[PDB]
């Protein structure tokens, strides 16, 4: 029922954001081999910020990412701010406060379209940050590897287009409740 | 030659341009637009347009 609908579309939202929370914080990204390792290179796990090296005597000591052809510099500039992550979290923040208001304001409908529209735009900028960071990360040392974090990202796309699936269903179910009992009316 | 003589040369030479070694260029954005020139794109979005 809608009651239902509901608690799962917070529910998303509440672990979607949490985990892009935890996979932006998180420095566990990309398993690799790096030249910056105290001894191609020694092993290092890396994130969105810092880069930790493991298995060599530097072991554990976590240092910022040294980043840095007008694409490719807005490209670093991109993967720098990390902006599209931290959007996508911050809109699935708004959207499941949209949905809190829902709860509330249950006479306005127009809100729990909102919420939708931003889980939506959220999966998208996602989308956009992972697409940014492989992209970075090329350049032109093998058989590197993607980390548990890289999956909390995809997982978190997946529940937000999940749970504005179910935002934009609610929406219809109420605005046809409320269009049919009016006509009828 | 003035103060020594000298012989008929034995390697000759001049000046010339030393680059470095064109490499396989990073592949840009919109790289796949490569296959064809930008004027047939345009054609194509106006015989699109036309038709």
């Amino acid at each position: 029922e809608k009651g239902v609908q509901v608690l799962l579309t917070t529910i998303g939202a509440f672990a979607a954001f949490g985990l892009m929370t935890i996979a932006i914080s998180t420095d566990y990204w990309l398993y690799t081999r790096a030249l910056i390792c105290n001894t191609p290179g020694g092993l290092t796990h890396s994130g969105l910020w810092r880069i930790c090296c493991l298995e060599g005597l530097k072991r554990g000591v976590c240092v910022k990412i040294n980043h840095f052809d007008s694409a490719e510099y807005l490209l670093r500039v991109v993967r720098a701010s990390s902006i599209f992550p931290i959007l996508s979290a911050i809109l699935l923040l708004l959207g499941g406060v949209c949905v809190a208001a829902s709860r509330v304001y249950k006479s306005k409908r127009n809100i729990i379209l909102g919420a939708g529209i931003l889980f939506v735009a959220a999966g998208l900028s996602n989308i956009i940050g992972v697409i940014v960071y492989i992209s970075a990360n090329a350049g032109e040392k093998n058989h590197y590897s993607y980390g548990w974090s890289f999956y909390f990202g995809g997982l978190s796309f997946i529940l937000a287009e999940v749970i504005g699936v179910l935002a934009v269903n609610i929406y219809i179910e109420r605005s046809r409740e409320a269009h049919c009992q009016s006509r009828s009316d | 030659e003035e103060v020594i003589d000298f012989s008929k040369p034995f390697m000759s030479l001049g000046i010339s341009i030393m680059i470095k070694k064109p490499q396989k260029s990073k592949p840009g954005v919109f790289s796949f637009l490569d296959p064809l020139a930008y004027e047939i794109w345009m054609c194509i979005v106006f015989a699109y347009i036309g038709v």
